[PDB]
């Protein structure tokens, strides 16, 4: 419960600008004036190349077949199978 | 030394696994040349998948399965392009 509960406070500190509070009002005046004239950071959520993800994803459909036979073959390892043999 | 057929080849998916893991398999121990002829088409391409992935996925393993084609000189597309007097190197 703790593991899982470990990733929001590093979020919410990954989200966070960098300046104690009593320096926090430099942060807040950019990007208050930057989102008055006019996305996640790259560290945690990006839509990567297409040449890339295709690349990416035969790597894994290909370790999938990988995974299917161990399993199969020690599901064909309990005794009850051995029995309706 | 595998050989089959190259423009008119078709395959039960049963035949299509063995070329992915027994050829491979028996291909990557040993050390082995797979030699083949050298074509896009049929066999020989399911052969040039088969190890090429294997390369992909061996995650900077050392050593590749090494393949030497052969094929005929007349019967080549574009193979004006290949011609360079000099060394092409």
């Amino acid at each position: 419960i703790w593991k899982f509960q470990r990733h929001d406070l590093i979020e919410e500190y990954h989200g966070r600008p960098a300046a104690p509070p009593p320096f926090i009002l430099l942060s807040h005046l950019q990007l208050f004036i930057k989102r008055v004239v006019l996305k996640r950071h790259k560290q945690l959520k990006n839509k990567l190349e297409k040449n890339e993800e295709a690349a990416l994803l035969s790597w894994e459909i290909y370790l999938k077949e990988n995974y299917l036979q161990n399993r199969q073959f020690q599901q064909k390892q309990r005794p009850e199978q051995k029995i309706e043999d | 030394s595998v050989t089959g057929g190259a423009k008119n080849f078709n395959m039960k998916p049963r035949l299509k696994s063995i070329f992915r893991r027994g050829l491979v398999k028996v291909a990557q121990t040993t050390g082995a040349w797979i030699i083949t002829g050298g074509s896009h088409t049929g066999v020989m391409k399911q052969v040039g998948e088969a190890v090429r992935d294997f390369s992909l996925s061996s995650s900077y393993k050392e050593g590749e399965l090494i393949t030497i084609g052969v094929a005929t000189w007349g019967t080549v597309h574009r193979r004006e392009g290949l011609i360079h007097p000099t060394g092409s190197f």
